[PDB]
């Protein structure tokens, strides 16, 4: 009876909405990090309400009381264990409260059950987890065995500091390590930068980092960034090479070894870069995207007076419903949006005024016609229209606002205009199109979304239990000031915004003060688990989804010998040798080319060579091909436009016309030479035909993306237009106390009362639209975000000094933002160029896109390589002792003892450290030397009792030229460290034991598949990087015109800059990833004083002033930054997508 | 930025030269006070005496007629971080021939820590009559001159063997 009236209530409806309700209130209450003393009954109560729950499942589950039912629910064991957590802690108390508080926010994952959306959401979940687990292996693999090059290569490099040469009191270098405690002690002995935490770093090489003059170079001290990052052990190089396969804050990593190493050590950067993050990020995405498309396949199989104001109404409905009016008020929409994007910080009172009766104007026409649409139809039926409910919405809004006794402070209100450009969806094909696209599947977008907000939520609560109060008990060792960074887990919002940044993929810093605030072991667990959840899960899912919504006859002689003379095949050597040989001249003009006299009369010369080579080349193919064919030719066109500006350049020189204004800008058109290799190599050929047919779709795309942006940087104007002023101390760079100087007035008071004070601007903000997408360009792609961010959360107003965190909900602008723009958009843009390649490939009849013909050949020789079927047995010899062995290593145990040997050999390598003492070297030397006779008998084994044929196994090959290798090298580098000196070299010849770990994936079937994938991807990345070069070739050649003689501030240093061939190419690579190339931009957009000084002398040159063009420099950048994602990031994840499909079939 | 670039060796008589002496920092950001020191021995004798001194911003010249009211500064201005160091002659004589020392002393200022610093720089000069042009700039005028008739020669032969071979193709069908 009681029983079975418990079960009644348990089935009733009430149950889940009052359970449910509780745990939102609960999870609102889990916020408070220093709850007041009430709280503590609605807690009994919360507890009440779950034991309640607890209860009723049992009577009602419970029909004997044995409890048989009830546990064989897993959600019904969280429930029961936060039962027992919690009357654990109401009973008794033990001294592990917050740890004991923390596992409550289990209790949010109730949810997924009540939304029936959700448990789709989540198994997606599960089964993109549970295919990844070859995956993790592999990265695990690589990571290992790229970390063992690292540690070797880099072992103590970034121990390396500058020392102070001329010591006074009689001492040494140990005396004064065992005295120094702080780094104003160590700025005493060691070179440090200004406003630097770490010493600087140098090397022995010639092309490393140079210690300054006094002072001498040595390995002693800790690592840079509180000592995590280093390559001392294989822990620290595991987690550096973690870093850089997330590209997270990886180009300092490359800067401190470059300058610590050398310069020519950025061969192991590119090697790493190109093949390890992008293979494997982009094997992450394609095995998560397959595994939803395969789910959502499944899926979709297994789910198949009156009448006067009549006349009125009639009258004006004929008159208010032609087409005319519809494109008017369009059009009124179109000008409304370019008057309200005319909106800018210096902005005259007039203009203002302008723009206030443009609004008027706008707003009554809007309303009014509203009037006139209402009147006419009937309300219940003038709501149908889903449109039109939204215009009267916005009548509403700008009526409220208009009409509203004027107030200051709502600039909300201001920046909710913007929403009408949204009713040009209404005509826009395109639009449209795609809002059908999501609308399709708009379910599990918004369950996306909603699992998104709950993972956020819970781990924004257990960062903000287990770091809160370690990150304010021990706030110094994080901040020179004691007081708590702009990063931290005290508070909820902060904790929040911390998960969010390691959601966008940033997640070292952070962790850097977590792990010294709070311990590593917990700080690293709970980063990780952060990062495999949101990151590489969950925002690959997106991806996925959206990728998967989207499925005399003597002349006529001249003529013919022209053609075949053109037409040979040593006439197009000769002249690619020739177009190599120009762009290797236009490589040799440094800044050094003063010192290089000969080689510069030498290149003076053959620049007028190569000239009159390709004038005459162009007049055989005009003899040749004719006018019409030649005209007709896009390429022909490109060279003709080069040679006509080589030759005007050139007859301007001979005219004596040279030095003039213009006339020195067409020698920076000289870069463009390399362009003609584009002509004459296949593989460039293709990958830019790939590109050309996807133009088309790219700029619809573009045009919607840049509507929206528009929106997002029209709003931007509004709520941060002026407000980034602030009056800093330009000796140290610091903002002022905010209560010393209020305002600017005062800020000028202080500039003509002190000097060395500065009211200055930030040179990337929001003061116009057009800087407005500079500024959500950078926000976008996460690179100087937060100096944006500081600046906008700290606002006051125009004229007013800014005050720390003073607009501190500021920050959700950036998170919409965020999520709407840069993830929606260069999601879509991903798509989109997808689903075109895919196009591509199906009209040309199923052909890669990215290979020539030959590639093509040697690609299907690559795919009937691994497809094969079993080959014959070796026969048995009949010696009855080679008969024995021949048994004895055909066993399967044997390759499974030698695949364990290989891996505690592996085990041996990973255990070299940075400081080992004598005893250890020794030991893991011998050690070594054992697992060499051990392989080396394995390899004569093999040759004895299986003959010749050994060779006819493609592994065999390989371990025996592993074993030549090994041998060699031990013996070698012996050689080298006993008689000749060479530590480089030793170490370069050493990376031979590297070759005995790679063939541990002989005996690894998931490992051997990915590897195959990329074996046979690797001609179209081979192209794709033909390319890729080319472009950085002709961008080096630019920059190192342009951009040297640059003030060197931000990203442009004594080793990053673009004086050298070196040094650009260095840039260049770097921001192929799109790292740092807010650094290099901020000191091009400097262009007058105090920011630069155009009259500077720049001894050894006659070059005068150092400050770079705005314009120059936001082109170059952001044209190669889109060039780079185009072509790299796309194509390599095309490439990666076909590839993964072909080697998983 | 700073580039060290050597001077040259060959002055025309009655005309003006330019000795180069450049030494850059080893870290651009540093701070540093140098001053200057020249000395000279002409051909034919062997001893270095000095000439001129340029501390602060101003120029010393010795009592030696050689110099006097022909010699003019021409390094970094109003910086008294020098890193150029250079000089100009007017009216260039026989007498202005021999082997010159450009003396740098520099004091770099650190945290805590002042460092003395030396770097002496040689340039040996010859006047001359008439300034005769490099050997580089003969032989690649020559050698581009050969080139450009070897490029057309090879191409009108290739005209011409195509030529004949099409022509005497062209009868045949
Ligand atoms: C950290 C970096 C780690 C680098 C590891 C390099 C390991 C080097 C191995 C040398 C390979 C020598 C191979 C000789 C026989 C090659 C062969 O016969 O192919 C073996 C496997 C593929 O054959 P399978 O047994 O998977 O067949 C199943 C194919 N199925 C299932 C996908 C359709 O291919 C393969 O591992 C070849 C793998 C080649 C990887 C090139 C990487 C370039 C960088
Ligand atoms: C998904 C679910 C979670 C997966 C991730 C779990 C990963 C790690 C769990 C914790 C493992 C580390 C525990 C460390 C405890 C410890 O105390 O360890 C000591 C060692 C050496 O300590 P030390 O005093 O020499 O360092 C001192 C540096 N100084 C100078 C500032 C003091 O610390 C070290 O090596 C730590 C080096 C980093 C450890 C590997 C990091 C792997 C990163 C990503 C893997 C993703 C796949
Ligand atoms: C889906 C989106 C992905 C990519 C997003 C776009 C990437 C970034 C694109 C553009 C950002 C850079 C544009 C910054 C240009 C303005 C910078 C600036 O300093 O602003 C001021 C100048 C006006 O000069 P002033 O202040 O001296 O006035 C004179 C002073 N007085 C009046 C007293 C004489 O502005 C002017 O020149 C007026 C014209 C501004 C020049 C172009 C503006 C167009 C802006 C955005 C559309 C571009 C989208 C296409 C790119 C994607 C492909
Ligand atoms: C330093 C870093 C690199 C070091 C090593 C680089 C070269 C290492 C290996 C390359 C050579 C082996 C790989 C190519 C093997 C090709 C092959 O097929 O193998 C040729 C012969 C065995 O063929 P066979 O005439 O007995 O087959 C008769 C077949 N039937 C009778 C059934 C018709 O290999 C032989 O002679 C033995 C080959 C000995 C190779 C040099 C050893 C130096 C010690
Ligand atoms: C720092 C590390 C420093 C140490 C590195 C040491 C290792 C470096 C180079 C060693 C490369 C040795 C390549 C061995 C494979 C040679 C071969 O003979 O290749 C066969 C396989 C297919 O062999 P199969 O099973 O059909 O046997 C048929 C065998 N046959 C041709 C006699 C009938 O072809 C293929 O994919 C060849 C695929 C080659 C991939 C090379 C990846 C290198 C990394
Ligand atoms: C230690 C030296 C290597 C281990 C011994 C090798 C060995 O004993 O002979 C093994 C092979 C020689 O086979 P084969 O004569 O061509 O034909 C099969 C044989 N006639 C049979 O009865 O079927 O030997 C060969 O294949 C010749 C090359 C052996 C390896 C050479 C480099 C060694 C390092
Ligand atoms: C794919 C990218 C490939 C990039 C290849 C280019 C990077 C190549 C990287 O190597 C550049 C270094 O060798 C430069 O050495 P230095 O520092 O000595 O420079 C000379 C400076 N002085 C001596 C004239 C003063
Ligand atoms: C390769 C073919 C495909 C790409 C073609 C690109 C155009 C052809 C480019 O190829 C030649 C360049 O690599 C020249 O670079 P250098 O190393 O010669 O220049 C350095 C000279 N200093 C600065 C060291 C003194
Ligand atoms: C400088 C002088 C430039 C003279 C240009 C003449 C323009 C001549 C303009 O005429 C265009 C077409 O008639 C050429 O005809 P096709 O190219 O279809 O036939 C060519 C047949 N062969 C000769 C190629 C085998
Ligand atoms: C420019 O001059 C072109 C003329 O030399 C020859 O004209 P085309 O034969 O190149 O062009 C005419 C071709 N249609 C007129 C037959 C299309
Ligand atoms: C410096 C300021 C910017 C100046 C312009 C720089 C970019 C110049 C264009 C470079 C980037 C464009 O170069 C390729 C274009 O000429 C297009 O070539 P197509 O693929 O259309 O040729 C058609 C021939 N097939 C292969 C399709 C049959
Ligand atoms: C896919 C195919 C990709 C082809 C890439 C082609 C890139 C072409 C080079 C873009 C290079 C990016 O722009 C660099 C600027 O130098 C070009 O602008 P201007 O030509 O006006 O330079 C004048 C600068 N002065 C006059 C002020 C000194
Ligand atoms: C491939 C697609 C590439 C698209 C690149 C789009 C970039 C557009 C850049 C326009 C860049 C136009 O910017 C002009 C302003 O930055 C000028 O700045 P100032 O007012 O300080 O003027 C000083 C002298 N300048
Ligand atoms: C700008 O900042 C500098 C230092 O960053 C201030 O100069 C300091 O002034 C105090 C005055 O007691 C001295 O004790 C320090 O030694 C000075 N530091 C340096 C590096 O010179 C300067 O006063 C600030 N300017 C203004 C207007 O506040
Ligand atoms: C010193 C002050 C006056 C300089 C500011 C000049 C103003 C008038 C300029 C600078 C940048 C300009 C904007 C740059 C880009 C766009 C986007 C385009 O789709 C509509 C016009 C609009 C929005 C421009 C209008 C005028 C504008 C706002
Ligand atoms: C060292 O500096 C002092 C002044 O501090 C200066 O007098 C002296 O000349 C310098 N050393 C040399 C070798 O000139």
């Amino acid at each position: 009876p009681l029983r079975r009236i418990s079960i009644k209530i348990l089935v009733h409806s009430l149950f889940s909405m009052l359970i449910m309700c509780t745990i939102l209130t609960n999870c609102i209450f889990m916020t408070m990090n220093n709850p007041p003393d009430w709280t503590k009954n609605v807690e009994y109560t919360f507890t009440g309400i779950y034991t309640f729950e607890s209860l009723v499942k049992i009577l009602a589950r419970g029909f004997c009381v044995g409890e048989f039912t009830f546990l064989r629910d897993p959600w019904n064991w969280l429930d029961f264990v936060v039962i027992v957590f919690a009357y654990l802690t109401e009973f008794v108390n033990l001294g592990n409260v917050s740890a004991l508080r923390t596992f409550r926010v289990l209790r949010a994952l109730k949810t997924i059950s009540v939304i029936p959306g959700l448990k789709t959401i989540v198994g997606a979940l599960i089964q993109s987890v549970k295919k990844l687990s070859d995956v993790m292996i592999l990265t695990v693999f690589c990571l290992s065995v790229f970390a063992l090059i690292g540690l070797q290569l880099f072992m103590g490099n970034l121990k390396h500091k500058c020392f102070r040469n001329s010591l006074e009191n009689n001492e040494t270098l140990e005396s004064i390590m065992n005295t120094l405690e702080s780094e104003e002690d160590f700025r005493k002995y060691f070179y440090y930068l200004e406003g630097s935490k770490d010493a600087l770093l140098c090397g022995f090489s010639t092309d490393s980092g140079q210690c300054p003059e006094g002072y001498t170079c040595v390995k002693i001290g800790r690592n840079p960034d509180y000592g995590y990052t280093s390559f001392d052990t294989f822990s620290w190089a595991f987690l550096a090479l973690f870093r850089l396969m997330t590209q997270d804050y990886w180009e300092n990593l490359y800067q401190q070894t470059l300058r610590a190493a050398g310069k020519t050590y950025m061969i192991f950067f590119v090697v790493v870069i190109f093949l390890g993050s992008f293979y494997l990020i982009n094997l992450i995405l394609a095995v998560v995207a397959m595994a939803y498309e395969e789910q959502n396949q499944a899926n979709i199989e297994e789910a198949k007076c009156s009448p006067y104001w009549i006349k009125f109404k009639k009258c004006i409905y004929f008159i208010v419903m032609d087409p005319f009016v519809d494109l008017a008020i369009t059009i009124c929409i179109v000008l409304n949006t370019l008057f309200m994007a005319m909106e800018h910080h210096p902005m005259t009172e007039e203009f203002k005024n302008v723009l206030a009766i443009g609004n008027l104007v706008f707003t009554g026409i809007f309303a009014a016609e509203m009037v006139l649409k209402l009147i006419a139809m009937d309300p219940y039926e003038y709501f149908q229209v889903g449109w039109n409910i939204f215009d009267s919405l916005i009548v509403t809004l700008s009526l409220v606002e208009l009409f509203l006794a004027d107030v200051e402070g709502l600039s909300v209100l201001r920046s909710f205009r913007l929403l009408r450009v949204f009713k040009l969806a209404k005509s826009w094909p395109t639009l449209n199109m795609l809002i059908k696209i999501i609308g399709n599947s708009v379910g599990a977008f918004g369950n996306l979304m909603l699992v998104l907000f709950i993972i956020v939520f819970i781990f924004a609560v257990v960062g903000m239990q287990l770091f809160g109060k370690s990150y304010k008990e021990c706030v110094c060792k994080i901040n020179d000031d004691c007081t708590l960074p702009r990063w931290h887990m005290n508070d909820f919002f902060h904790s929040f915004l911390i998960v969010f940044r390691v959601l966008c993929g940033e997640w070292i810093e952070t962790m850097w003060d977590c792990m010294e605030v709070a311990g590593q072991a917990m700080c690293l667990i709970f980063y990780m688990m952060v990062f495999f959840i949101g990151n590489l899960v969950v925002l690959n899912l997106f991806l996925a989804l959206l990728l998967s919504s989207f499925s005399g006859k003597i002349w006529w002689n001249i003529r013919k010998t022209c053609y075949k003379i053109v037409e040979h095949s040593w006439f197009e050597s000769f002249i690619v040798l020739m177009i190599l040989l120009s762009s290797g001249a236009l490589a040799f003009e440094d800044i050094y080319i003063e010192r290089k006299k000969t080689i510069k009369i030498i290149l003076e010369y053959a620049d007028k060579i190569f000239t009159y080579i390709f004038i005459l080349e162009m007049l055989l193919k005009w003899i040749a091909y004719g006018y019409k064919t030649y005209f007709t030719n896009a390429w022909c066109w490109l060279d003709f436009l080069i040679v006509d500006v080589s030759l005007v350049t050139l007859v301007a020189n001979t005219l004596g016309y040279s030095d003039l204004g213009p006339i020195k800008s067409l020698r920076t058109l000289r870069a463009l030479r390399p362009l003609r290799a584009l002509s004459r190599f296949e593989g460039m050929r293709v990958v830019v035909n790939a590109l050309i047919g996807a133009i088309p779709s790219i700029m619809n795309v573009l045009l919607v993306c840049l509507i929206f942006w528009l929106i997002f940087s029209i709003m931007g104007v509004n709520l941060f237009a002026g407000k980034f002023y602030e009056c800093i101390n330009t000796t140290d760079g610091s903002r002022f106390p905010a209560s010393q100087v209020p305002n600017r007035s005062e800020c000028f008071a202080l500039m003509n009362v002190s000097q060395n004070v500065r009211w200055k601007n930030l040179k990337v903000n929001f003061d116009n639209v057009g800087l407005g997408y500079l500024s959500l360009l950078q926000v976008a792609t996460f690179k100087g975000w937060t100096i944006i961010m500081y600046a906008a959360v700290d606002s006051v107003n125009v004229d007013k000094q800014p005050k720390y965190e003073y607009s501190l909900y500021m920050y959700i602008y950036f998170i919409f933002f965020i999520i709407f723009g840069s993830f929606f958009t260069l999601n879509l843009f991903i798509c989109v160029i997808i689903d075109n390649f895919n196009q591509q490939k199906k009209k040309l009849g199923g052909q890669d896109i990215f290979m020539t013909e030959e590639q093509k050949k040697y690609y299907n020789a690559m795919k009937k390589l691994g497809s094969k079927k079993p080959q014959k047995p070796i026969p048995r010899p009949g010696n009855k002792i080679q008969g024995c062995i021949f048994d004895l290593v055909t066993n399967q145990a044997f390759d499974i003892s030698i695949m364990v040997l290989i891996c505690l050999n592996m085990v041996t390598m990973m255990v070299e450290k940075e400081g080992q003492s004598q005893h250890m070297t020794e030991v893991l030397y011998w050690i070594n030397v054992v697992f060499i006779i051990l392989f080396t008998g394995e390899c004569v084994l093999k040759l004895i009792s299986l003959r010749h044929y050994y060779f006819t196994v493609g592994w065999n090959i390989f371990d025996f030229v592993v074993v030549i290798i090994s041998i060699v090298g031990m013996f070698l580098a012996d050689l080298i460290e006993t008689y000749f000196v060479s530590p480089t070299l030793f170490r370069v010849i050493r990376l031979a034991r590297i070759g005995r770990i790679l063939r541990l994936v002989k005996g690894a079937k998931g490992i051997r598949t990915l590897l195959f994938a990329l074996m046979m991807s690797l001609p179209a990345l081979f192209n794709i990087g033909l390319l890729l070069f080319l472009v950085m070739f002709i961008y080096a050649i630019f920059g190192m015109s342009n951009f040297a003689y640059v003030k060197k501030e931000d990203g442009i240093n004594d080793m990053f800059n673009f004086e050298t061939f070196g040094n650009s190419m260095i840039c260049l690579f770097q921001i192929t990833t799109s790292a740092g190339w807010d650094g290099l931009l901020a000191p091009i957009l400097n262009s007058k004083p105090p920011d630069c000084d155009p009259k500077k002398v720049h001894p050894g040159s006659s070059v005068e002033g150092d400050c770079g063009n705005p314009s120059v420099g936001i082109f170059y950048f952001v044209s190669y930054i889109i060039i780079s994602f185009l072509v790299v990031v796309n194509m390599y994840i095309a490439v990666i997508l076909e590839n993964f499909s072909v080697a998983t079939e | 930025g700073c580039v060290e670039v050597d001077s040259e060796t060959e002055a025309v008589y009655g005309m003006t030269f330019k000795i180069l002496c450049i030494s850059c920092k080893r870290r651009s950001e540093t701070n540093a006070e140098t001053f200057t020191e020249w000395t000279f021995r002409q051909k034919g004798t062997e001893e270095f005496v000095k000439i001129l001194r340029y501390e602060n911003e101003v120029l010393q010249l010795e009592e030696d007629e050689r110099f006097e009211g022909r010699v003019v500064w021409n390094g970094s201005r109003g910086t008294k971080d020098l890193q150029d160091l250079s000089i100009f002659i007017t009216n260039v004589t026989y007498n202005h021939s021999g082997d010159y020392e450009c003396h740098v002393y520099r004091l770099l200022f650190f945290e805590n820590y002042e460092h003395n610093t030396s770097v002496v720089k040689k340039i040996h000069i010859e006047v001359v009559d008439k300034a005769n042009r490099d050997m580089a700039s003969i032989v690649s005028e020559i050698m581009m001159y050969v080139l450009i008739v070897v490029l057309t020669i090879w191409l009108v032969a290739e005209m011409i063997y195509c030529y004949k071979k099409i022509a005497a193709a062209t009868e045949t069908a």
